[PDB]
């Protein structure tokens, strides 16, 4: 027995190498550790929250110590078009003078690494304008990470632990974090936008020794206490308005305009001000909507079980749902895995809608012109949702292992859906085939149309509903005057009211063929956004399934008796391989990152098609698969791997390298995932006899050496198919783009 | 022009003690002291 | 370790991104054996640190019948471990000095030295 | 013609070797009978496989190391820019002093000596002249530099892995340590059940099943040494004079020597012909290349997943099928363990094995 | 140590007990089915955990059940 | 501290074949490690070359 690991008696009396393995992936699983209540749980939980924010406080800061440091930022802000942005230093002893030469830029005197995380147009769009600006703000998030610490050895104090009907309490935390969170924090952006990030944009210095002084407006809250709020609008920024210089600038700190500033093609800091101001009022009234201890507001679980039955007093839209939402409250607020798996889901949600939005309206000054870090944080914030989404699955399967009771659940919604859980998988089932047939064979056919010398045989089917969509917001490049695309409709001319002046800005933008927002689409188009909906569907059928069928099925009726994760049920009725929810998870991990693939491979071959000029090369390219073969990866690798050869070292060595090392790491993937647990313990037995055997070998192992468990190495080849996959890609994206567009 | 590494920043003397610290020199003994963590018997 | 720390010193130096010049390759050679030593006696230290806790698992038990393990006690590996350094470290700084005199051994064992 | 026999007898004779492994398996759990034979060769041999499985262990890691890790010595050398530190011809030399030996042997034989009854060497590859007809290069000498040196030994190390693989099956197939009567559970059976830690793929079966990856990625390093090596120090065009003009001009001495050369100048460079042959009468090799593509991805579905997964949601298809009274008296199952092991097996090596020949015979129908 | 666990549903047919490899379970009298016998498994620190007495139950669902636990040198299967 | 009787958990080294094993392996690490900065320091050019990555040239 050691006496690691200290949260489980049963692995300190492993006598293996297991142990140190196991130690590792249950750490952090605090509901299955000895001795653990759920009051201990939760303030375990708060402490590891408060550590988490301060390691997010100090990445922040290190990444603003090191653009200050050692990047370009007061170099890069006179000309941010023909600048590239520094993230920090190359201090590599093992490269040779070509390697330092390759690294260093015009403009510096050291190796150095190109920034593709769009952190130098994110500072200059909200105001930091010096290396003294970025250093500030580095020591206060690592004094503010030093807080969090603080906060989070305090609540492990005893006086200081929150009881557990304090992080029960749903209805304060919900007022707190609409209101206070979402509102406060919204207005304090607001305000920081109109004392800093507007002025700074034209031109005015506002720090903190002069901030008191200048006012935001010439007439400093005069029109805001006496009513008229019109004046806060008036004057805005000009079209031939040059950013961070006052040549075209206005007055107007919350304005409407729509679209994009001109020169920047980003979206306007007066209208970034004004929504953020717009969110904060809405979430600050939203934020009084729960009763605490003041008698007014409402509550959550009077709300939730009042929709049982029919009628209009009664969950009226569903009447026939039995129970209707009695005891999903308690569902939600007993369980951490629900609501993590609930707010995994919607943090998925929201990351892929940032990730959609970013690239169509660009937030930050010239950062649509930089086509790397577009690029990158497209895919880098898609690729954080497809693996929140994952967990999202991953938790309400363990919800439904762990916490879910039938009986408090009874005959109510969630109980509804596992009882006909067969009629949810069986349809996920057909949407995927149906799918996966069809576009296989309208690619098929059209490989072989193009083979065989027709590229006029092609099935070209054009996507008319989302370029009817596109045209009800005002796109002019199809033959269809609808709703926004009508100029005199009701729903341009707004009849009664004439208020929406975001129209003539937001037609300049959208009929404007040279930004992201409503890029044209084609018959190249449906075929892709067909596999996308392929690649979504089955991964919901395998997370789906998974969950579902995590408490039993007619396999292994008592699932639920042998946890979340087990290997098998043995080789008896058939076999039992794959057979847990854990393994679903595993399973809609290839499938999540197949479908990612396909969406980031859509959007960079889409893009890499626009920014050249060829856009024919993407239309028509993509209808068949060998466009994507050829046009795609072969076409654009050419840099990428000549990153080093036998004639010299550009600087995309590195990118060549770490192109290589994701596919020797995707390789190494395949022995764990293809290999399987016994071949590798009678190995490990020879080697065993080996080191008995062999003179002046005084080492022996203290833990006994046996092969990796079949679960565990089901992890270790997907972290490792995972880490190559995204190695791979995230070489050729940078590579491919940082060339192209340098 | 560059046949060694430089340092074009403040304090640039640092990287030169600060990138074997952190990857060759304290990296075994942290290893040592986890291992004798995860050995050590009750 | 006087046997060992004498031929680390040797692969660096013929092979090391130093040997380009004599000078510098001995050098990188003698750090590369003093680093292998001192590596190799903290893995020592702390196989007896963490085997030799109450009776031992495995070899170093009690009641164990390896022949080829004859080193049943703590006391046992941590004087190893002093010796493997002391020796290690003499050894290669001696194949360090050899190989730094090469001229000088050249001349004597040509007999140049007797003019 | 010459890469396509080439290529063609090598598959043969690995995938035959595999079956030698196979039925050497079928032998020990069904034919062999320790009362028959006590004491001799078999019986001692199966008497000691520890240490031979364990040398060979060994003996596969030292080759493992000595070839590949040399290559990534080498990417590493060639993205630092230092290419004096490489195991180049040009960097740390590494010739193949042994085979350069045999080379000047047989040259040296031939002469007009340990042959004087022939004139000519026994092949041109060891050395002599030049041997061209219509214009194009029949026969010209071999060098062996480095680089001959380093994929010799990706041969042994990969050669050595598919031994490995398949002896280990074959010594440990009646029992081990881990199962000591494994000859009763069968020659092909999947798992002895998750205990013991798990006892997947303990079979011989399962060693012929893993032997197949390793023979393959075997050969298809034998017939891409071949195919760059013929196709950059061999064939070409002999012009009036006699100067030769190889196909890709002698860049297996440089370029084949990392990893990263052998992605760029070998595999994307010589796939121009195939990917770019969509209209032209070589357009079935495109096409099969895609084919293979697919069908090797395809294998990973039975590759990575297990049977379990298969036979849960083929439970929900039944329900779907039993609500609209469409139900079947054949009881439909998921594959077995071995089963979905063989179909993945089957799958990977065709696609993977049609890309090979779509790439090989597309690239040799364009530029000759 | 795994736990074999023995439900009502048995039937006595010894067949789990011959499926054993390393004699964990036995038979013991019961007077609960016409058989008189059902299966125990008070050797379940030899269990390895193979599940060849799950794969020999003829009952639906099994009337035995192995839960794979703490694992030990003896339920790891090792010689070394 | 050192009589059989005392009780003095911060001084260990009861005997004096420890001291003495003690005195002979302070001076044998001292006087090695004090020649190990001495070389460190007199090819402190070549150290500085080394981990500025000047010789690979
Ligand atoms: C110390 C202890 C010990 C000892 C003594 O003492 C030993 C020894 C042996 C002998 C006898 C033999 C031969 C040698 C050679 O050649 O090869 C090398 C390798 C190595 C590894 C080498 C080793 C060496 C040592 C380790 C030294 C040390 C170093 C330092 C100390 C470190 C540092 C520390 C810090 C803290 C970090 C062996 C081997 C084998 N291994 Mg074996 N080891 C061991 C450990 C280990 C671990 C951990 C693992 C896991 C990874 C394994 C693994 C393995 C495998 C797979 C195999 C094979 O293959 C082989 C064989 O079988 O044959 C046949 N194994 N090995
Ligand atoms: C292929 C998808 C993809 C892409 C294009 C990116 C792109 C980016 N990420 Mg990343 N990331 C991803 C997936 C991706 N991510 C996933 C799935 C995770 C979850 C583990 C992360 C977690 C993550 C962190 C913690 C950070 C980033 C950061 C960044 C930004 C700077 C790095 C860079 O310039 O380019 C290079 C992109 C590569 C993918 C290079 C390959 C390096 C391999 C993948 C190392 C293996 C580690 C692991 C698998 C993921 C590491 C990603 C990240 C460190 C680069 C950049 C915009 C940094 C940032 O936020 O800047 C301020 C940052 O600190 N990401
Ligand atoms: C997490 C943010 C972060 C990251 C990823 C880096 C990364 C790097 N730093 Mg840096 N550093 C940071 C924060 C960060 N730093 C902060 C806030 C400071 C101000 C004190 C510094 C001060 C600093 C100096 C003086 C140097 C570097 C250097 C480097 C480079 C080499 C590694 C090194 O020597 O570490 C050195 C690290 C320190 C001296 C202090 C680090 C303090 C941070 C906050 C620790 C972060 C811990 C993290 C949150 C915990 C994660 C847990 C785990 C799961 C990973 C490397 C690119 C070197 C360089 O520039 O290369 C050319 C260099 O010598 N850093
Ligand atoms: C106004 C009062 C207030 C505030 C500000 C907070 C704030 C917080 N609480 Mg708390 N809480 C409160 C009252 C409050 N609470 C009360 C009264 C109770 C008792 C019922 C609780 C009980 C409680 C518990 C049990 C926990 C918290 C936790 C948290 C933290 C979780 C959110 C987070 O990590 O940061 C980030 C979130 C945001 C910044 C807003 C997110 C909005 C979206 C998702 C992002 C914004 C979108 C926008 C596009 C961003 C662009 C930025 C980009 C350009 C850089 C957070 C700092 C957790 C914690 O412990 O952390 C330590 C937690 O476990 N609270
Ligand atoms: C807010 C986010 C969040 C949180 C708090 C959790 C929390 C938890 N999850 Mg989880 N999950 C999430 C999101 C989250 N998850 C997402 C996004 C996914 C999909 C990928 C999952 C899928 C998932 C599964 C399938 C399981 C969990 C489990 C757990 C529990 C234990 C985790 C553990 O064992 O400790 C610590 C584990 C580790 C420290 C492992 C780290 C190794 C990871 C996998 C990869 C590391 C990257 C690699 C090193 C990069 C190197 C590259 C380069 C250097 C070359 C814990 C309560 C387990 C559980 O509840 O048991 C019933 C469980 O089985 N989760
Ligand atoms: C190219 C490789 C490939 C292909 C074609 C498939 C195809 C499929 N997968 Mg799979 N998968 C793969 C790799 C692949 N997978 C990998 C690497 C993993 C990780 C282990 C998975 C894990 C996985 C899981 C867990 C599941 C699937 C499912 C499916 C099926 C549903 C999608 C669909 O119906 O489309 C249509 C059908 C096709 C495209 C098949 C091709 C039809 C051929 C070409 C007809 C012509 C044949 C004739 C001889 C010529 C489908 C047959 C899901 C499913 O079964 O849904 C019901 C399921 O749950 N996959
Ligand atoms: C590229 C992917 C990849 C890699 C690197 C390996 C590597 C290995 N395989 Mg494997 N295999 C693979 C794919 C891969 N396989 C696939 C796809 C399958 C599917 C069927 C298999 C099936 C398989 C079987 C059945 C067997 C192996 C065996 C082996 C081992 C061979 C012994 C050896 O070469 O020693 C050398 C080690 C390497 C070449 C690994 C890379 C080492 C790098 C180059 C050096 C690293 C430097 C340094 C140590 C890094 C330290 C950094 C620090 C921070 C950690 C070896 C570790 C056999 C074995 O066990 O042999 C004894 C075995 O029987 N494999
Ligand atoms: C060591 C390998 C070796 C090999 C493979 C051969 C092979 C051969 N020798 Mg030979 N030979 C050798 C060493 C070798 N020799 C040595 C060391 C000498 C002494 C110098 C000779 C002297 C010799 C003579 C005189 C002749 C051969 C001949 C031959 C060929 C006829 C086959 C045969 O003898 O029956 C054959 C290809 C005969 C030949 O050349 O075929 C006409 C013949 O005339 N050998
Ligand atoms: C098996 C065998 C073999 C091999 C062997 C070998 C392997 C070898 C070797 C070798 C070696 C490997 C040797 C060595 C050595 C050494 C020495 C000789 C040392 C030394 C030293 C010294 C003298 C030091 C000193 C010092 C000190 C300590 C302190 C201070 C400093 C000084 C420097 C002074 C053969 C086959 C051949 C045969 C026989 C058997
Ligand atoms: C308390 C503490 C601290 C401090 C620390 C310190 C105080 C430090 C240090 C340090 C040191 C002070 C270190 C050292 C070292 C050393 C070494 C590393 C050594 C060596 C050596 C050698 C290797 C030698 C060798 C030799 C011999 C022996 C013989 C012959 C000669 C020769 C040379 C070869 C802090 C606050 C920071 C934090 C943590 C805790
Ligand atoms: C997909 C998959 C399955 C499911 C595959 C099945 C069930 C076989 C698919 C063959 C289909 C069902 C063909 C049979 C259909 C009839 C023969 C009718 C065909 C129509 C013709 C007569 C025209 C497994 O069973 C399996 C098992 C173990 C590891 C991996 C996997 C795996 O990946
Ligand atoms: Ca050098
Ligand atoms: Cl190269």
């Amino acid at each position: 027995a050691t006496k690691f690991p200290k949260f489980s008696q049963e692995l300190q009396q492993d006598p293996t190498t297991r142990r140190i393995f196991y130690s590792l992936a249950t750490a952090h699983d605090f509901e299955s550790h000895d001795g653990m209540t759920e009051e201990s749980l939760y303030q375990r939980i708060f402490a590891s929250h408060f550590g988490h924010l301060a390691i997010i406080f100090l990445w922040t800061s290190g990444i603003l110590f090191h653009v200050a440091w050692q990047g370009n930022f007061e170099a890069w802000i006179k000309d941010p078009l023909n600048i590239s942005p520094i993230a920090h230093a190359i201090w590599d002893p093992q490269f040779g003078p070509a390697a330092m030469d390759a690294f260093t830029p015009a403009g510096a005197g050291n190796p150095v690494n190109f920034c593709y995380s769009g952190v130098y147009h994110w500072w200059y769009t909200i105001g930091l304008r010096t290396n003294g600006d970025l250093f500030a703000g580095a020591m206060f998030l690592l004094l503010l990470a030093a807080v969090m610490l603080y906060a989070g050895w305090l609540h492990l104090q005893p006086r200081y632990r929150p009881s557990l009907a304090w992080f029960k309490n749903a209805e304060s935390r919900l007022n707190h974090h609409l209101a206070g969170l979402f509102g406060v924090s919204s207005l304090a952006w607001t305000g920081h936008l109109v004392h800093v990030a507007i002025p700074e944009s034209r031109g005015q210095h506002v720090g903190w020794d002069n901030f008191l002084s200048m006012p935001p407006h010439p007439e400093g809250l005069k029109p805001f206490f006496t009513g008229n709020w019109g004046a806060y609008a008036l004057n805005p920024d000009t079209s031939e308005h040059l950013f961070n210089t006052s040549q075209g600038a206005g007055t107007a700190i919350l304005t409407f305009l729509g679209g994009f500033h001109p020169q920047t093609e980003s979206l306007w800091l007066t209208d970034m001000a004004h929504h953020h101001l717009a969110i904060a009022v809405i979430f600050i009234i939203a934020g009084h909507m729960y009763r605490t201890n003041f008698g007014i507001g409402h509550s959550i679980k009077e709300m939730t079980e009042s929709l049982q039955g029919p009628g209009w007093t009664g969950f009226f839209i569903a009447p026939n749902t039995g129970r209707g939402h009695k005891g999903i409250y308690d569902a939600y607020n007993n369980s951490l895995h629900f609501q993590l798996g609930w707010h995994l889901a919607c943090l998925g949600v929201v990351t892929s809608l940032v990730a959609q939005h970013m690239y169509a309206m660009p937030p930050y000054a010239f950062i649509a012109r930089d086509y790397t870090t577009t690029a990158a944080l497209y895919t880098h914030h898609q690729y954080i949702a497809g693996f929140l989404m994952l967990g999202a699955f991953a938790h309400g399967g363990i919800f439904l292992i762990r916490d879910y009771d039938p009986v408090a659940n009874e005959n109510n919604v969630l109980a509804r859906v596992l009882d006909h859980k067969e009629a949810i998988i069986s349809h996920l089932s057909w949407v995927s085939l149906f799918l996966g047939f069809h576009t296989l064979a309208l690619y098929v056919h059209n490989d072989c149309e193009v083979a065989f010398g027709s590229p006029d045989k092609q099935i070209l089917v054009e996507p008319v509903f989302a370029q009817w969509i596109q045209a009800v917001h005002g796109k002019a490049l199809y033959g269809i005057s609808s709703l926004l695309s009508n100029p005199d409709s009701i729903a341009s001319t707004a009849w009664p009211n004439h208020a929406n002046v975001w129209l003539p800005g937001w037609l300049e933008a959208i009929n404007n063929g040279t930004n992201s927002l409503f890029l044209a689409i084609g018959p190249g188009d449906f075929l892709v956004h067909h596999a996308i909906a392929l690649g979504l569907h089955v991964t919901t059928l395998i997370l789906v399934k998974g969950a579902l069928d995590a408490r039993g099925s007619k396999l292994m009726p008592d699932k639920k008796d042998f946890g979340y994760a087990f290997p098998c049920d043995g080789p008896g009725r058939g076999g039992t391989c794959d057979i847990s929810a854990w393994d679903s998870v595993y399973l809609a991990t290839f499938w999540m990152l197949n479908t990612l693939g396909w969406v980031t491979f859509y959007w960079h071959w889409k893009h890499l098609a626009i920014w050249s000029g060829n856009v024919a090369q993407f239309n028509e390219g993509s209808t068949y698969l060998m466009g994507w073969f050829r046009d795609y990866l072969w076409l654009n690798s050419a840099q990428l791997i000549n990153g080093y050869n036998p004639y010299g070292t550009n600087n995309l060595a590195i990118w060549a390298w770490i192109f290589l090392f994701g596919h020797l790491v995707w390789a190494i993937s395949f022995m764990f995932l293809i290999t399987w647990r016994g071949y590798w313990q009678e190995l490990i037995e020879t080697l065993m006899w080996a080191h008995e055997n062999t003179p002046l070998s005084f080492g022996y192992p203290k833990d006994k050496p046996v092969a990796l468990s079949i679960v565990q190495a089901r992890l270790v080849g997907l972290v490792h198919f995972t880490v190559g996959y995204i190695a791979t890609y995230g070489a050729f994206l940078i590579a491919s783009t940082g060339s192209r567009f340098p | 022009d560059a046949t060694q590494l430089e340092g074009a920043y403040a304090a640039a003397w640092l990287p030169w003690i600060m990138i074997p610290m952190i990857t060759y020199i304290l990296p075994f003994p942290i290893f040592a002291i986890a291992f004798l963590w995860i050995e050590r018997e009750g | 370790g006087m046997a060992h720390g004498y031929f680390l010193v040797g692969p660096e130096v013929v092979f090391g991104p130093l040997k380009e010049g004599s000078h510098g390759a001995n050098l990188s050679g003698l750090i590369t054996a003093i680093y292998i030593t001192v590596s190799a006696c903290l893995g020592i230290s702390i196989f007896a640190l963490a085997t030799f806790q109450g009776d031992p698992r495995g070899t170093y038990n009690s009641h164990s019948r390896d022949r080829l393990r004859p080193l049943r006690k703590k006391e046992d590996w941590y004087q190893l471990s002093g010796g493997i350094l002391m020796g290690s470290l003499g050894g290669a700084i001696f194949a360090y000095a050899l190989l730094e005199n090469f001229e000088l051994l050249d001349s004597i064992l040509r007999g140049a030295v007797n003019v | 013609t010459v890469t396509s026999l080439f290529t063609h007898h090598m598959w043969i004779g690995g995938f035959l070797i595999v079956g030698a492994a196979a039925h050497a398996g079928i032998f020990m759990v069904r034919d062999y009978d320790p009362a028959e034979n006590v004491n001799n060769v078999l019986d001692r041999v199966l008497r000691h496989r520890d240490a031979i499985i364990s040398h060979l262990v060994w003996v596969c890691q030292f080759l493992g190391f000595h070839s590949f890790a040399m290559y990534c010595h080498n990417d590493t050398m060639r993205a630092f820019g230092r290419p004096q530190d490489m195991f180049s011809d040009t960097g740390i030399q590494l010739q193949p002093i042994f085979a350069q030996w045999v080379q000047h042997i047989q040259t040296m034989a031939v002469g007009s000596t340990t042959a004087p009854g022939v004139a000519s060497p026994a092949s041109y590859a060891f050395g002599g002249g030049l041997v061209a007809v219509g214009g194009k290069v029949a026969m010209m000498p071999i060098s062996l530099g480095t680089a001959d040196f380093l994929i010799h030994h990706i041969h042994a190390f990969t050669i050595h892995v598919t031994v490995l693989v398949l002896l280990k099956g074959v010594l440990f197939a009646r029992n081990s340590r881990l199962i000591p009567d494994k000859s009763e559970l069968g020659f092909r059976f999947p798992c002895d059940g998750p205990g013991r830690g798990g006892t997947c793929q303990v079979s011989a079966w399962d060693h012929v099943f893993l032997g197949l990856f390793w023979m393959y990625n075997s050969i298809a390093m034998v017939i891409f040494h071949f195919f760059w090596k013929m196709q950059s120090d061999v064939w070409g065009a002999v012009d009036a004079n006699g100067t030769v003009s190889h196909i890709t001009g002698g860049n297996f001495a440089q370029s084949s020597i990392t990893i990263n050369g052998w992605l760029r100048d070998f595999l994307w460079a010589q796939a121009t012909q195939v990917i770019s042959s969509y209209g032209s009468a070589l357009s079935a090799y495109g096409l099969m290349f895609l084919a293979g593509h697919f069908v090797f991805a395809f294998s990973l579905m039975f590759l990575f997943s297990g049977r379990g997964y298969w036979q849960e949601l083929i439970e929900s298809i039944v329900w779907a099928h039993n609500k609209l009274r469409i139900t079947t008296a054949i009881q439909p199952r998921a594959l077995s363990i071995t089963q979905g092991r063989a179909v993945g097996a089957a799958h990977y090596l065709l696609g993977s094995i049609v890309t090979t020949w779509a790439f090989f015979l597309a690239r040799m129908a364009a530029i000759g | 140590s795994h736990s074999v666990k023995i439900y009502d549903t048995c039937i006595g047919c010894t067949q789990c007990v011959r499926a054993c490899p390393t004699d964990v379970l036995e038979m013991v009298p019961w007077d609960g089915c016409r058989a008189g016998q059902i299966a125990a498994s008070p050797r379940t620190e030899d269990c390895v955990g193979c599940k060849r007495c799950e794969t020999a139950c003829p009952t639906d669902f099994l009337s035995i059940r192995v839960y794979l636990g703490a694992e030990t040198s003896r339920s790891m299967g090792l010689a070394y």
